[PDB]
């Protein structure tokens, strides 16, 4: 039964505008510049970058730093309340309703990081700022290679051409997934990704029938997620040792366990 | 180790 994905995939989309509340489609609109109803402040240098606060409500690379961790909070904040909304992850053994969280939420992140970014920069600040990749990639040498990882997947990404619609599933998928680490009920979570699977594989050929083998690339891009959330794991650690002013925030460290 | 932040982010 077809009908049956149809009610899952458009609850998912319910449950992401609820959870979410800067889509992708709000972000184009905001992006696409010919939609310059209520423009953004560009931030390309440390001198707009100044600039930025006083407009725009908020070492620069260290403040440039705590401040994705700020809106990382309230990303694992948004995806933690669309994990409930899955239908059966409430019902999950809640020792791995923790590990699906803790492994899977930076591949959401950016994941829907994306969606901000295009060749030059990436909507910040409830898309009312915008800050460049080159200011970000001219930064200082720990972090001058922080952000553009993500710039570089992101643009292969957003080629997909994948809607809120789509994401929504998408993002469920990845959530749901018995390859992390320490996982009990293995069994339980495999049940209802293929759910996931079979009403992600559906939707997909529905909204994108002009390209085939879709439903094929994006799995590929599942796998180049886990690649980046290690990789900048791993980064983060080295600085942790040379930046003992930095104190991570609560949340994330709690998470922050690599390999 | 069992992370508490994030169990109460799950009840409510």
């Amino acid at each position: 039964e077809s009908a049956d994905l149809r009610a899952l995939a458009k609850h998912l989309y319910d449950s992401y505008i609820k959870s979410f509340p800067l889509t992708k489609a709000k972000a184009r609109a905001i992006l696409t510049g010919k939609t310059t109803d209520k423009s953004p402040f560009v931030i390309y240098d440390m001198n707009s970058l100044m600039m930025g606060e006083d407009k725009i409500k908020f070492e620069v690379a260290i403040r440039i730093f705590q401040g994705c961790q700020f809106r990382s909070v309230e990303a694992v904040q948004e995806i933690t309340e669309y994990a409930k909304s899955i239908p059966g992850f409430v019902n999950l053994d809640l020792n791995d309703q923790v590990t699906l969280l803790k492994y899977g939420v930076h591949e959401i992140i950016y994941t829907m990081l994306a969606s901000l970014m295009n060749k030059d920069g990436v909507l910040i600040s409830e898309g009312q700022g915008f800050m460049t990749r080159e200011f970000l990639k001219s930064l200082r040498k720990p972090f001058g290679d922080f952000m553009e990882p993500k710039f570089e997947f992101a643009v292969k990404f957003n080629a997909l051409e994948l809607d809120d619609s789509d994401l929504a599933i998408f993002i469920a998928v990845i959530i749901l997934s018995g390859d992390r680490p320490g996982l009990l009920n293995v069994k339980p979570i495999e049940d209802i990704q293929d759910n996931l699977l079979q009403a992600l594989e559906l939707q997909l050929k529905l909204n994108h029938p002009e390209s085939s083998q879709l439903f094929a690339k994006l799995l590929q891009k599942m796998t180049d997620l886990r690649q980046i959330v290690t990789e900048h794991v791993q980064l983060l650690q080295v600085i942790k040792k040379t930046e003992t002013d930095m104190s991570l925030h609560p949340l994330l460290q709690e998470i922050y366990k690599d390999l | 180790k069992n992370h508490p932040m994030l169990m109460n982010l799950l009840k409510d």
